[PDB]
């Protein structure tokens, strides 16, 4: 149940 | 094979690319871009007012379908 | 035991049980997890909190060196 996400920035 | 970016706005209209979308014809687009590659990087950007319960919709269409490789993207 | 910070709908924001700030949340995490990057951190928020504040959440656990996210609703 968690969806694992990551950050992406400039 | 363009990069994948959905934009979510602040009157909650989606978008891929500059193809507009709803979650119900969201994974149908998807996979029409990525010829059903599931590997595929999806980078999400929203609006800054756009609001968790709004964001957790989209990521669970994704999820649901097997797009499990997400990026959230920040100014 | 996972880690799960929270975002409330008035912007206060939890490690576990216990409140932190943006400017105090990494010291906070830090002492819970031995350092240890790899740990995952489980993001809950209220339905209404915004993606700016998500955000700035996520470029704060990022630039430590948290990268593994995983979004609870």
């Amino acid at each position: 149940q968690p969806i694992s996400v990551t950050m992406v920035t400039p | 094979e363009k990069p994948v970016y959905l934009s979510v706005k602040a009157d909650n209209s989606m978008f891929i690319g500059n193809d507009p979308v709803t979650d119900e014809t969201m994974i149908t687009a998807l996979n029409a871009l990525t010829e059903g590659k599931k590997d595929t990087t999806i980078f999400f950007r929203a609006d800054k007012t756009v609001d968790y319960e709004t964001l957790m919709k989209v990521m669970d269409t994704l999820h649901q379908a097997g797009y499990l490789k997400i990026g959230l993207v920040g100014e």
